[PDB]
Parts: structure tokens; C-alpha cells; sequence
RNA sequence: UCUUAAGGUAGCCAAAUGCCUCGUCAUCUAAUUAGUGACGCGCAUGAAUGGAUUAACGAGAUUCCCACUGUCCCUAUCUAC
RNA sequence: AAUAUGAAAA
RNA sequence: UAUCUGGUUGAUCCUGCCAGUAGUCAUAUGCUUGUCUCAAAGAUUAAGCCAUGCAUGUCUAAGUAUAAGCAAUUUAUACAGUGAAACUGCGAAUGGCUCAUUAAAUCAGUUAUCGUUUAUUUGAUAGUUCCUUUACUACAUGGUAUAACUGUGGUAAUUCUAGAGCUAAUACAUGCUUAAAAUUGUAUUUAUUAGGAUGAUUCAUAAUAACUUUUCGAAUCGCAUGGCCUUGUGCUGGCGAUGGUUCAUUCAAAUUUCUGCCCUAUCAACUUUCGAUGGUAGGAUAGUGGCCUACCAUGGUUUCAACGGGUAACGGGGAAUAAGGGUUCGAUUCCGGAGAGGGAGCCUGAGAAACGGCUACCACAUCCAAGGAAGGCAGCAGGCGCGCAAAUUACCCAAUCCUAAUUCAGGGAGGUAGUGACAAUAAAUAACGAUUGGAAUGAGUACAAUGUAAAUACCUUAACGAGGAACAAUUGGAGGGCAAGUCUGGUGCCAGCAGCCGCGGUAAUUCCAGCUCCAAUAGCGUAUAUUAAAGUUGUUGCAGUUAAAAAGCUCGUAGUUGAACUUUGGGCCCGGUUACGGGGCCUUUUUUACUUUGAAAAAAUUAGAGUGUUCAAAGCAGGCGUAUUGCUCGAAUAUAUUAGCAUGGAAUAAUAGAAUAGGACG
RNA sequence: ACCCACUCGGCACCUUACGAGAAAUCAAAGUCUUUGGGUUCUGGGGGGAGUAUGGUCGCAAGGCUGAAACUUAAAGGAAUUG
RNA sequence: GCCCGUCGCUAGUACCGAUUGAAUGGCUUAGUGAGGCCUCAGGAUCUGCGGAGAAUUUGGACAAACUUGGUCAUUUAGAGGAACUAAAAGUCGUAACAAGGUUUCCGUAGGUGAACCUGCGGAAGGAUCAUU
């Protein structure tokens, strides 16, 4: 390894990809991007494994060459774009809408969602500086940077980005009893509301996360996602609404609605 | 390269191979039921132990624990579907109180025999690994095939079985033939 | 090239460490530049990640500083003193950093009286005015007030010739520089 | 079994003591009557007619090795008397 | 008071 | 599925080991060999050597095309389309292979970068480019080459190339159109000043005086050609691609905190001349740092096992076998290292100590026309050698991806096929009738179609294809453990068998044969290693009088262990579960070890949920429709020891407190 | 000096065997599969062998530490009956 | 009955062993020291007071590699010597097992063809648990 690594295994591909071990030697490496390797949705995937709508990797390039695909507001035409938490993608061609979430399995879920609140997307701030000129700005999860924020944003917030152009359209703080989206650990994909915080010094923060169902779990700061106020979630959530019954209670369900 | 396509094995050769007893009884259960090695009844009671061994297992912990409802309701419910248990013991216990028997007489083999389409096992055995058994309506060849609880109602001759109302095979097509000929 | 790794030194409890992987790139290191005096000669080398870096030699001037004052001025340099490090350097007359050295004195000379309209050693109404405004600025201290008369101010070199490929100093005041004259005429 | 007063013990050796003898084996060398290490039915080794070993020492005797060179191949030249 | 030895398997 | 059995004896009870038994994604080998799926495969000895041929190249509408190329200006006189050759930009630093070197090294978990670099992607980001401060500028826009080519040639020879004449740039070296808003960009460096965030900073950012050999701030390209009139090749004007400084993001990288590694005292002292531990200062670094250098102090590690040696040692995820504990293995499909025959040095580049890149030496080794030249298969095949030990010098970019200018090209990465009893899954060698017959079928062929990049096989199926001498199942064994011959012939302590006990010397249940029988069965045996058995390694859980073992005795440092005592008991309520556990109050009311809970702990693997791949190994697929509409369930779940992080408790066990009181309060 | 009774500490002894052990036997060789008061040393079948070697002490004789190749199905302990 | 040792034959294993033995690998003092790099210079040639710049070349750091020594580790030859083990029937004795016919054994010392004998002290694993 002298230099930068341009390939990856199957076995060494992220879970949440659900990328089968059998068919083929390599899984499709995440190009540089708005987000991580991990915890990102290639659009290969998204489209060959996910949406089902192209057979082969080759079918995959064709669609995203011919420009039906956009992610954000901007058209994306390379084979594995990293498409993030919050990112929305369009497919116009099919008229449908999609923004990626996590279910509460800790997946990537297919919700589709409508143009109306795809004209939009949320943004955990992850950092917030004056830049040259004395100018502050912020920097959320997916490396966006917006300039001039209102004062009173500061890190752990979520900023409200329009997609047609980058500018705060409101935001929400960081406080007990927002509904917040864990979007990382064990609990990838539930959703509750937060009844405090520890914050410690030097180490990881702490936050005390409560669901509907008054779940009470803990998660590190480093990976939650505030979406709403309390009970009054920002976006659309998929089916489930972020709440994880238990492997009897699943089995139960599935075969209630067999 | 690929990533390993992973295997087990499905039996487990007994220590001390030499006890006439055992060696009787498995003769006895070999031929009775047509089994053609000591392999299908060693993998009978190596599947019989796996599944003993998650049941004591279970039954060692504390009751109404979330992991022994789920895990012994799912084992009898796969056993009950199977028919190797039956509904009236649907407690745990009789996975435990179960022999080979139940398993043995669960297959394919035996439940043609039993269903009255072969004269004998063996018979059965021939029938079935000649493509002429079919559950369902699609033909399987396998004589230890688990027959489910909803399927030993549709075992029947197979549409393109000679004897399931097709054309009459080979043998009898080739005298049909011959006869033909002489009285030509 | 010369290694920076620790691979090669011994060990804290006095292990010979294995030869573990050959020398790598990305621990290199470099010969020192050893500016002298005179005939401005910067020999740029490249350095990991594209960037530049300027191996100076043979330094005509710096930019120096007068901390009291706040300004600085190109000089050129007459010659390093005192080094703290090795005195090697000063009898070879090397430029690096923390180096005491004298350096000319009239641009600053000319500087002090425009600006405050006074003299060491020994004319419009604007100017009058100022240098009123700017009265009893002449209580600079002995040290720089007999070095003017010399000439030649003592200056700490601040910046890495090496490094940056200038020669940038500070003038020595008050209490360092009375350190560092009393190591100069410690005899 | 003959016989003596007793029959060379401990040891050591072709040793400066072994005729046959340039003993036999090994090592040293391309080649070794030489050297060294072993073997000992030793013509004729051996116990204060002292046996064996021995650090240091030696203008003692001997073998090999490195360095060194006109000892030599193979001679030539210079100086003084 | 002198008395030593008795093959190999079974 | 927490189990043993044969063997010392005339016989017994023990210690005790030998032997038997079973497994081994554990190897070799012997015999035998039909079918389906799946698949390891030159690691062991030689990181030994390599013939040969491939494995890294790449272009759009969008860098440069007057090819003396193709096809056309039916769109055009600068070009217009395509396009070899070549310059240019990227990549070649990925992948693939091997495990030699490595014993605090790598590596794993866990940390830090307030200690730094970071091509590319993503998102922002240069009126001060008149600043050398309004033509340095030609700005309807600048300069020179030079490639490609023709011709002349040299060399036996190389992916050698010289001399001459041509010619472009997003190639190089320059350079404006920025008005002017305020108070002069940005980039570098120095010194000074203020100072939204962090647990914390000299942080982020801003203001001054300057420095700079000077970075950057668009002379690039393809489409669409639209609006304004004072109609001019005027003024304005879209979609992009490419490029650009800084910041952030991403892909990373380099260092870094704690903890953890096999056997060795027949390795006890080691490091410290000339770097050892640390301080000051400087170079060097991308950056911290004895990384290096100068001065200075004499330090650093160690019986809690240093230093040294061996490792048939890359580390881990994991594998085999196990009641619980544990033992052994991990070259190898995934992660991280290191290597390209050994060793060093280095150019380019963001990225290399790069070897399918150079430089030198060493060791190999090739062609020479005897002057010269060119190499590293531990990539793919393949050959030699080494061995007990391991496959074809095949087809293809169709998947999975990867790269490039990039949908199109390329890829021995990867897939397919060939060999393949390494291992795994399923399962033919026969069924019925009457006392000799019909009926069925797959092996093996084969039109056809599916299959596939094209194929081979598989799934299907016209037709062909069972009656035994056929379409014939072997491998070991018959005294015991360990069921199965007191049958026959041969041999006569010979041949021979025999894991052990033992059999055999003219009546062999034991050798060689026949018959019969037995165990496993397309598999069986043999050898080696390892695991269970092994309570024969013993923490759980051994033994020491006599079986092996208590040092001759005592002292004693390290180590292990170490007498008790410090808050108890009692009342009053609250709220959980069906008394069981929590909480609050009243009754005078300094460090740890430990222990509960949680975060965090890659996949693959393990246990396990669902799912008729015809079952099963597997796999994560699938299922239900009025099937021309379409809808929809999934792809869970737990571990994770030690180490680190937060957290509830104060029993247990250390640890200090105020005794010449400078002791608390106040 | 005795006698009797008691006590502490010794060398022991006699009878049993609760208990232990394979047994001989054992008030410890007991409080052990109902297996944990503290700790030191030693053994892993019999040999080869307390040998070779490397250290180390000794004037020497020898002492302390101390293997391996190889070989073997017994060696051994306690009792019984002859 | 059993059994011990010397000696005799055969085979195997290991040890000592002159040979300043021999190989392979690691580290290293010292000497020589290629090469690229940085640097002091040198400036062919080409270009508009200048610019670029080849051969060469000064010092420095990195440092292959070769030689000679030193050390460590792993193997390994060796005349001869002295052992051990094994193998149906070899010779000499009878040392032990019984009071093994001199009770045996331990340490130590001497002697001797061989077991072994003897001296001193010790043990019973003695052939005595015993003399009020």
C-alpha cells in the first residue's frame, strides 16, 4: 500500500450494502464524495440491487449516462457516486422521488417521497468556523458548506438546505425533546426523542434517546441526527417510523399480515 | 478470489463403531425402512442429535425467557410442519422424547409406502429414484425428501410417469413394437 | 537519504532493533542548507504533497523588525556573533534561525529621525507638530542608543533559511539583549 | 605347565630410546624417509639408575602458516677501499 | 568343614 | 453427545505407560471408481532457477490533425465527419502473488493529530490581474520553439536513434481587458496587536510595518445560436467541459496513548567508545521527535525475567476437537504488514525507496558479426530443480468491478472451460408378478431448444440405450479390544501374519489359498501430525512413606499469603413484580482492586429466524395476483474474553489521615 | 523425695477405625470427585543417565546444574496362595 | 527357579578426538569504496547587457559491495579411544533373590579378569518390633 486504494471485496463491502457474497470477486468502491466510503449509498447499488431497474453494471452506466439520474439538485453520471443519509435522488424520467433513510433494521430504505418536500433536504451541521474574510459559515455531514449562518446555529444543529439553491431555510436545534434519527452504533435507523444529554469532557458525548414507545437507549452524540420537533418530524419517514419491536413481535406481524 | 462457498457436514460416524447391538438395530431400522447405507441413519441421528441438543439447551433456560419462546416455538413449529412431531405433543418435551423412527418414517420412501403406491419400500425407493413419484405436480427423485404436512395429500404419480397416465415407457413400447412385427 | 524514522535508533531498554522494512520515502530527510553571506542563491526543492520549499544560500538581506517601534526594513546583513547551537556557524558566518547577528543600521537611523525627528550619538509645521505629538519617543534605551553610533544592530534571526529561504530577524532589546551582549563580552 | 628373588605395576612411545623401518592408519602437501595425532608382543620404554603432564622462560632441537624479501628463477647496476 | 552350574519356545 | 477397552500376575489390588477407539476445510499415499451440485489445489523441502507468450494502457461533442489515410465539404475557403502516427493530460503507487524478514517488531481492541501532508470527488472560494500602484495590456487578445512527417544515414544487434527542413497547444516562457466600493487582493516570510469555538490553546479570523528569487487570480475547448437598437461581422446572451487559490469534505497517509505474544538463565546484568536517558539551540521533516547536529547533566532497562539466543514464527478475523475449564493449528479466499534475487541510492509524481521505473555492486543468466547490448514469473499459464507433496503454455471482457480523455477502449484483476477421489451435498448397481414372465429406468449416445461472450456439461427431451458371461463395488477383516469360521487345501517357529496381547516347530478358528461370513461402502485402508479419551499437564483437577518424587538441616531477599475492630439495628411512607426486590426521610448520620449497566467493538465464520435450491450441501433468495394491469414479505437476532470509555454499589482486600500536634473549624 | 488430681509443652506408646489408603498401614498418611487455610521444593513408564556437554566450586578425589540420540512393553508397589 | 558382570561375534546410536578441522547464515571493528543525491565550481553549446545550460568537477550526507579480522548461531568429516542399546540357544565364573550359603544396601577409599572383595561410618528396604 503506497498510495490510495482503488478497489474493494465483497467481504469487505459494508453490511447494510446487502451486496451477496457469491456473485462476482469486488464490490463497487465508493468514488470521493460528499460522504464516507462506509455509510453511504452507492447509485450502482441503489439502482442495480435496490430499485431493481438495470440488470448490469453496464445497464447501470448506460442509465446514469443518459442523464435520468440526479442526486441533490445536480446530476450525478459517475458509476458509484456516494450517495449519503439525507441525500435525495430523483430518477425524473420515472416521475418518482426518493430520499435515502436509514429502516429501522439499519438499511438503507427505498422511501419515496414527493416533490414538494424533495425541493428540500436536512443537514446535520457538523462544523462551524468564520472562513476567509471573516466570514462565518457551516459545514454539514455531507461536506456542503453554506456561508453566513444565522448566529444562533451552532454545532449538533440541523440546517435546512433547499436544493435549488444552498441557503438555510430554517433549522432545529439541539435540545431535550426534539425527535432526533440515530444514524449510527447499534441502533442504525431508530428514531425517539431525547430526554438528556451527559456531555463529557474530552471523551465521546452522551445522549439519552426515548421512542414512542418509551424505549429509552443510548447513543453516542457522534451519531444522531435531530430531524423535528417533538413528534413533528421535518421529512417523511419510511414504514415503521423508526421503532424496533422485538424478533417475536416481527414474526408476529408477518404473520398477522401473512 | 471468490469469497468461500461455505459446507458442513450432515452426519457423524459413532464411536465405538463395533457394538452389536447397535450394529443390530440399525440393521433392523435399514431394513425396514430400505435405507441403502448406515450414512442416511447416521445422518438421521445426527440431525436427531442437533436438534436434541437446541432443545435441551432451551429447555435449560428459565421459562417465558424472550430467546426460549422464540427459538422452542419456532423448533416445533418446523417439526410440526415437517410431521415428524404431531400436533397433540406440541410441547417441547417430545422433540427430546423423539426417535429416529419419526424422522425415518417421515420420508419420502416410506410415506410413498405407506400412501400404498409401491409394494414394498424398496419398491418405493425404485419408483421414486426412476422419476416416477411425484409430489405435487412437479417430479423429485429423492428418496429422503421431508415430505411436508400439506404434501403427502398430492403425492401421486407423475405427470410424465408411464404408470401417472403418460406414455407407456420404454420396455413396453419397444415389445408393443416387436409384437407388431411378428403379426405384421 | 538520511531516515527519520526510529526503527533505527535503539531501543528505550537497550534493544537492537531488526531491520524491519527498507528506508520509505515518506520519512526522508534532507542535507542542511548551511546559508551563507552574500550573492542571493535559493535553490527551490520540492517537497511531499507538490509543495515548495526554498534552500537558501548565500543570503544578501532580511526583513527585520523593531519590536518597540513595530516596523521592519529590508537589511543587509554584516554577520552573525553569536549562535547558541555551535560555534562553528558563527566562525563560518552560517544564517539560521535564533542566530545573533549585526546587520546595518541606516535604514532604521533614517526611519527614527522621519518619524520622530531625533538623533543618536553625537522641518515643515506638519512635521513640527508630529514629532511634538510624538515627544520623549527619544528615551530609547542606552544599549541601541551607543548601537546606532556603531553602526551595526544586533538582530536575533527569527526565520528558518533552510526552510523558508529568508533571512527574516527581530532587533535584540532590553533584557535579551543585555543577556546576549554580556555572552558576548564574557571574557 | 616350566621357572625366578621378583617376573615391567601405574604410566608413556617408531619418543633424543624401535634393528625390521621410509612400521600401519589419519592429518598436513600436487607430491612428504620430514612434522603432528593415534596403534604398541616395546631388538632394547617405565618409575627420585625418577615415570607422566606441565603455565612461564630459552642466542637449545624440529615442522607448518601469514608477512617479508635477489635464497632462487636470473641476473643487472651504483659507491668506498 | 566343603556344596559351582543346569540352553530357546510352550 | 460429562462413557472407554486389551496388555506386567498362577491369580488379585494399584501406580504406570504402551496399544486399541473417534474426529481433523490435514497432508501424502495405496487400491477401487457410475451420477448431481460444490470446490481446494507448487505453502511445507528451494523468497530456488527460469525458455516462451501474455498480464497497463487510455479519448469525448468538448487539448493539438492540411496523414502526401478513409469518407465527404450535396454544413461551410481557415477547420468542421471519422481517423492511424504523434505531442498533451491522467493512470501505470490499483490489482495479483508470496510469507523470506519480523518477538513490543507486526498485529488486535482502543486513542490523538491543539503534531502534519493529502492528486482526485463534493461544496463553497480571487472588481484591488494598472499595483513594477490606469495600457507592463496586442486584449477583435501576445512569443518562440518542438513533437507527428519527408529525405540522408550508422549499428550484427535493443521499444538505439544523429544530422536538416517543416508545425500546434489546456505543451512551455509572458501578459491585460477592473471600473473602482471603502479602508492597500491573494500567496510566502518575519515581528507586533485584538481575539466564534473547544475540556483546553499563541485556535479560527481580523489589523498593522514590511519581505519575496515570486504562487494564484481563465490568451482553453464543444454545442445552442437567442435578445437590443443609434443595424455595427456592434452591445448583450444559454448549456456545459477543462483549469484555478484558499477553506471545508471524501478517499487516504505518516506518526501516536493504554493493554496484550511462543520457547529459552546450559542467556544476570544490559544500553552508555562514535546516542545510550534527558535538557537548551539549530538543522531536517509534510509534520512531532536524539530524526540528525553542537553544548550540557549522567542517565534509561532489569529476577513483576531486561539484554542475549531459537522459532520448522507475518499478526489477526478465525479452524479442528472439546460437560465446564482447555489443547493444538491459523502459509492460504477478509483486514493490516513486508518483498519483487540480496542491498543501497534516486528521478517523475499528490501518491514509490516502485523493481512488468531507473542507477551501482554482488550472484545468476541471454544474444553477439567479439567492438556491444539487454534482464529480473514470490502475476498468469508453463519448464527445470527440490522433493511424499500440488492442474492447461485454453476461451472471454458476458457478469463483479477497476482505470483512462472515458457509455464505446483496455484489464491472465475477474469470469468460463481443461486436470482434479483435497474436502463437502444428494444418490444408481434393480423392482414386481406367477412357480418363468411381462412392466420401469437411469448410466451411456443425440435431432432439437434452453444454457453461454461463444461454447462444455446441468435442467428438458424426438429416437437408441438391462437379463446377467450382463450395464459384474470395492477397501479392510473373521483369537481377544473388535461381530464376524472351531470349515477345507497348502506351509510346518520356514514362509510369514501381527496397532498391543500374540499365532505359526506335520491336526494353524491368526500365515498363503478356496468357500462362507462381517464393517464401512463410491468409498475404504496405510503413514505422519494434532484433538478428545488424558484427573498421563491437573486453576477447575494429579502425585511425593513403600510405586517417580519432600532438597541433609537451618537462615534469608525477590514472590505468594497474612488476627480481629470503625454504620449496626429500628420506626414512617412512596412507587415497581407476584411476599420479591428499589427509593425517600427520621433515629447524634485519598488513591485503587472489584462488580452491574451502556456506548463502541468490519465483514466472512459460529449459534440461530424465514424461505421445498426436486431434498441436501448451499443461497439470500422469493411469494401472491383479475398475470394486458401489478402488488408485496424479507435479507433479523446473540456473542465480543482481556485492554480502553462512561456509569450504579462501598461488602470483600490493600491504601494514607491528628501524637516533639506547624492538627481541623473560624 | 513421694502419692493423688489438674495444666502447659516434648519423645513416644496402647486399642479401635469415625476417616484415609492399592495394601502394608496411618490420631495422621484423617477433616479429598461433598474435590480450595498459606506456601517452598520435587515426578511424569523403564532405561540410556545423574551419562555427554556447557558452566561453576575443588589441589585432587569429586560436588552443584545437567541433556539428547537411541532402545524397550513392561519396570515397579502392596498383599494372596503355592 | 531366577539372575549379574567381564570377555567373543553382528548391527545401530551418540560422545571424546590431532586435523591452528570444514561449510552456511547473522551481527560487527578496521581498510578500500561504486553509485545516485545536495552542494562549491566548470562552463561546451543554444538564445534575447542577460537567460538556459552538457561533459567535467569541490566538499558533505546516504551508502551498496569487496577484503582482513572478531563474535554468535546451525550443521558436519575425522585415524583412534571409550560407552550404550539390541539380537533363540558362545566362554568364565556365581555377585544378588532363602540366614543366596560371608545378611543386603548407602556414602567414601583402596584392590582386582569379571561379577566383586576389604576398611570406616550409616540404614533395615533384617534374619530381632520382645528381658522389670
Amino acid at each position: 500500500a503506497r498510495g490510495p486504494k482503488k478497489h474493494l471485496k465483497r467481504l469487505a463491502a459494508p453490511h447494510h450494502w446487502l451486496l451477496d457474497k457469491l456473485s462476482g470477486c469486488y464490490a463497487p468502491r465508493p468514488s470521493a464524495g460528499p460522504h464516507k466510503l462506509r455509510e453511504s449509498l452507492p447509485l450502482i447499488v441503489f439502482l442495480r440491487n435496490r430499485l431493481k431497474y438495470a440488470l448490469n453494471g453496464r445497464e447501470v452506466k448506460a442509465i446514469l449516462m443518459q442523464r435520468h439520474v440526479k442526486v441533490d439538485g445536480k446530476v450525478r453520471t459517475d458509476t458509484t457516486y456516494p450517495a449519503g443519509f439525507m441525500d435525495v435522488i430523483t430518477l425524473d424520467a420515472t416521475n418518482e422521488n426518493f430520499r435515502l433513510v436509514y429502516d429501522v433494521k439499519g438499511r438503507f430504505a427505498v422511501h419515496r417521497i414527493t416533490d414538494e418536500e424533495a425541493s428540500y433536504k436536512l443537514g446535520k451541521v457538523k462544523k462551524v468556523q468564520l472562513g476567509k474574510k471573516g466570514v462565518p459559515y457551516v459545514v454539514t455531514h455531507d461536506g456542503r458548506t453554506i456561508r453566513y449562518p444565522d448566529p444562533n446555529i451552532k454545532v449538533n444543529d440541523t440546517v435546512k438546505i433547499d436544493l435549488a439553491s444552498g441557503k438555510i431555510t430554517d433549522f432545529i436545534k439541539f435540545d431535550a425533546g426534539k425527535l432526533v434519527y440515530v444514524t449510527g452504533g447499534r441502533n442504525l435507523g431508530r428514531i425517539g426523542t431525547i430526554v438528556h444529554k451527559e456531555r463529557h469532557d474530552g471523551g465521546f458525548d452522551l445522549v439519552h434517546i426515548k421512542d414512542s414507545l418509551d424505549n429509552t437507549f443510548v447513543t453516542r452524540l457522534n451519531n444522531v441526527f435531530v430531524i423535528g420537533e417533538q413528534g413533528k418530524p421535518y421529512i417523511s419517514l419510511p414504514k415503521g417510523k423508526g421503532i424496533k419491536l422485538s424478533i417475536a413481535e416481527e414474526r408476529d406481524r408477518r404473520r398477522a399480515q401473512q | 478470489p471468490r469469497a468461500p462457498r461455505t459446507y458442513s457436514k450432515t452426519y457423524s460416524t459413532p464411536k465405538r463403531p463395533y457394538e452389536s447391538s447397535r450394529l443390530d438395530a440399525e440393521l433392523k431400522l435399514a431394513g425396514e425402512f430400505g435405507l441403502k447405507n448406515k450414512k442416511e441413519i447416521y445422518r438421521i441421528s445426527f440431525q436427531l442429535s442437533k436438534i436434541r441438543r437446541a432443545a435441551r439447551d432451551l429447555l435449560t433456560r428459565d421459562e417465558k425467557d424472550p430467546k426460549r419462546l422464540f427459538e422452542g416455538n419456532a423448533l416445533i413449529r418446523r417439526l410440526v410442519r415437517v410431521g415428524v412431531l404431531s400436533e397433540d405433543k406440541k410441547k417441547l418435551d417430545y422433540v427430546l422424547a423423539l426417535k429416529v423412527e419419526d424422522f425415518l418414517e417421515r420420508r419420502l420412501q416410506t410415506q410413498v409406502y405407506k400412501l400404498g403406491l409401491a409394494k414394498s419400500v424398496h419398491h418405493a425407493r425404485v419408483l421414486i429414484t426412476q422419476r416416477h413419484i411425484a409430489v405435487g405436480k412437479q417430479i423429485v427423485n429423492i428418496p429422503s425428501f421431508m415430505v411436508r404436512l400439506d404434501s403427502e395429500k398430492h403425492i401421486d404419480f407423475a405427470p410424465t410417469s408411464p404408470f401417472g397416465g403418460a406414455r407407456p415407457g420404454r420396455v413396453a413400447r419397444r415389445n408393443a413394437a416387436r409384437k407388431a412385427e411378428a403379426s405384421g | 537519504g538520511i531516515s527519520r524514522d526510529s526503527r533505527h535508533k535503539r531501543s528505550a531498554t537497550g534493544a537492537k532493533r531488526a531491520q524491519f522494512r527498507k528506508k520509505r520515502k515518506f520519512e526522508l530527510g534532507r542535507q542542511p542548507a548551511n546559508t551563507k553571506i552574500g550573492a542571493k542563491r535559493i535553490h527551490s526543492v520540492r517537497t511531499r504533497g507538490g509543495n515548495k520549499k526554498y534552500r537558501a544560500l548565500r543570503i544578501e538581506t532580511g526583513n527585520f523588525s523593531w519590536a518597540s517601534e513595530g516596523i521592519s526594513k529590508k537589511t543587509r546583513i554584516a554577520g552573525v556573533v553569536y549562535h547558541p547551537s555551535n560555534n562553528e556557524l558563527v566562525r563560518t558566518n552560517t544564517l539560521t534561525k535564533a542566530a545573533i547577528v549585526q546587520i546595518d543600521a541606516t535604514p532604521f537611523r533614517q526611519w527614527f529621525e522621519a518619524h520622530y525627528g531625533q538623533t543618536l550619538g553625537k522641518k515643515s509645521k506638519n512635521a513640527e507638530r508630529k514629532w511634538a505629538a510624538r515627544a520623549a519617543s527619544a528615551k530609547i534605551e542606552s544599549s541601541v542608543e551607543s548601537q546606532f553610533s556603531a553602526g551595526r544592530l544586533y538582530a536575533c534571526i527569527s526565520s528558518r533559511p533552510g526552510q523558508s529561504g529568508r533571512c527574516d530577524g527581530y532587533i535584540l532589546e532590553g533584557e535579551e539583549l543585555a543577556f546576549y551582549l554580556r555572552r558576548l563580552t564574557a571574557k
